[PDB]
């Protein structure tokens, strides 16, 4: 049996928003240490990893490891009748072919109760090593979603340059070019770059515009880059855990 | 062109 | 002559708002008692009942009867132009066959005064027996909004239970099926629920829709329901009157 | 070289907005004492005119007179990825074939740097001889924007008829018909009525509603109209110039 | 099946 | 009918 009581759900409605948009289904594996999915969306092209810990939740409970597929669009659609400051709790017998939500309303007159249909899901596996990459970036989440925002008015694609300064983000597109350039600064709202040497890579911008649908799950984003490899964007869930999305460059 | 993480990562899944 | 000066016109704006999606037409029954207003859509499913009593206006004056044949539809598109803070004044001659709506700013330097053609509509009798019901729930507005709002995501019917304890609201659909309890509390956001005897109707969300769209006019909504017999909701105007819907439950 | 250092970029976000929506390109005529834009949309029925004086600016550099012709909507779009909080910097070289637009977030930390190909343009000689008007109304310009937007649920043309007393504004439609009148107050939220001689013109609300697109630019606007002569609406750009519209009337 | 108010009021308008 | 500039202003442009 799996129960997992989370008093301020609005994560976990953050967490869906922030995965529904780039995948549509994925496998929710569940055991007495927490919550862990990880997938590819269809073209392959990027991976998401979501991590929870048991240690996040009020109350938690899972007596046996689950592995359970779950329509993303529509648990999101069922987060959507949650308020942001109810309690959430999920729910699920042994061998589970559907998922309850509870949520519990702050006024405690009202609480809502959700049931949805499980699925079978080819969960696929996915060797990721993980390694050191040459330049790592830490700067504000809404400081990079914007910058995403504001290339993707340029171009469909941006390119990565990091060096001994800074890092730049640039965009070409028939209005013409564009290029933003951060600077480390001397926690949440700073800008903090370490370069092993000088990497250059080009990424697809309606990609790392879904990873900031999770801006709302920290203050703060780290982008790890290399040459040739794929780029890791990371959004941490306040002593929960962290979303990662990795995303294949541009040839 | 657009990479796919099938060319940089081993899956099998 | 007709004369009607509401202070507090925002109080209009919201009534014609909670009544536009409803019904497209309505006769606004004058008198020197106030405005009664009592009409059916289309399907026959629902009827809303409006009192606008003499006393909640500023100035009031209507010296005959008068039934004034009105497109709700047009008249919400120019209260559309009275700003929230607006003195507003309807105003009507003897056998008039146009109204007048005068708009004054909170400024003073600017009235506005909008005419619009008033039209021959076969008000139609439907007589309706105040009686008792087996379960009468009072509840904070916006919760009962939400909930209508959220069962929407789920299904097109809800079924509303009524039990010692409390009142349970149901909905199934393709994604799965909810139900949000309400239990009674220990005036504005409070819930009391009176059983005489425990009752279960279905009801179409896509009214209960329309209904909360009179949300703005009330902290509270009251909810009144006996087997076999239409659904009414009411939401009292402050110290005017208040704005009643009756409708069919489904079978 | 052409060199303009802007602190409160909101200004030049403001102005484009104000600007795109009537017309799509323009001249940016430029010289040691600032910047001048004059255009008439295609049809010929307004024409806009923008002075940006060197003495608004924080820096100021323009060697010699230049005459850029932009693409507005380009502009604009590219001025989207300008923080409200942005220093912008236009620059410019002497025989330019291209604009560089400099943000400079208040973090300190992030630059952004854009560059817009120009545009061959036949800037049009417009003699528009400065004389004096029958009636001059200077109101909120929030208060005018209100009014042209009201009237426009009412008509597409607003007849525009001042007395002693006041100016009203008068629409008819098939839902029926509206005026608002303004009688002078007795800076920002006045109203100031002088009036020569009676004067009653219509013009269409369709470009009424782009003029107030400027809004934002100032808490005042003035209009100044004269029988059978172009309608002429202002606002000022606080220390820096003005924006002012002509609209020839109807008939 | 919607019921409709005429199955529960009496009308005649 | 709706009047141009032109009918008001000599442009020449």
């Amino acid at each position: 049996m799996f129960e997992a009581r989370l008093v301020q759900g609005s994560i976990l409605k953050k967490v869906l928003e922030a995965l529904k948009d780039l995948i549509n289904e994925a496998c929710w594996d569940i055991s007495s240490s927490g919550v862990n999915l990880q997938s590819m969306d269809s073209s392959h092209v990027s991976l998401v990893q979501l991590t929870l810990r048991s240690e996040g939740f009020d109350t938690y409970r899972c007596d046996r490891n689950l592995a359970m597929g779950v329509n993303l669009t529509s648990m999101s659609k069922i987060l959507k009748c949650a308020g942001n400051e109810d309690i959430i709790t999920l729910r699920a017998e042994d061998n589970a072919d559907t998922l309850a939500l509870v949520f519990e309303a702050p006024n405690q007159e009202k609480v809502s109760d959700y049931e949805m249909k499980l699925m079978d899901l080819d969960v696929e596996q996915l060797g990721i090593p993980e390694q050191e990459y040459s330049c790592v970036v830490k700067m504000p989440s809404g400081e990079f979603a914007r910058i995403c925002r504001d290339l993707s008015h340029i171009g469909d694609a941006v390119v990565i340059s990091c060096a001994k300064d800074g890092v730049k983000f640039s965009a070409s597109g028939e209005l013409g070019n564009g290029n933003i350039k951060l600077s480390q600064t001397s926690e949440e709202e700073a800008v903090t770059i370490e370069m092993n040497e000088p990497v250059q890579l080009t990424f697809a911008l309606r990609y790392l515009n879904f990873f900031t649908k999770a801006t709302p799950l920290s203050s703060t984003v780290t982008l790890s880059m290399s040459a040739d490899v794929p780029l890791v964007v990371e959004y941490k869930i306040a002593d929960m855990g962290h979303l990662k999305y990795y995303l294949a460059p541009k040839i | 062109t657009q990479g796919r993480l099938d060319d940089f990562f081993k899956v099998t899944g």
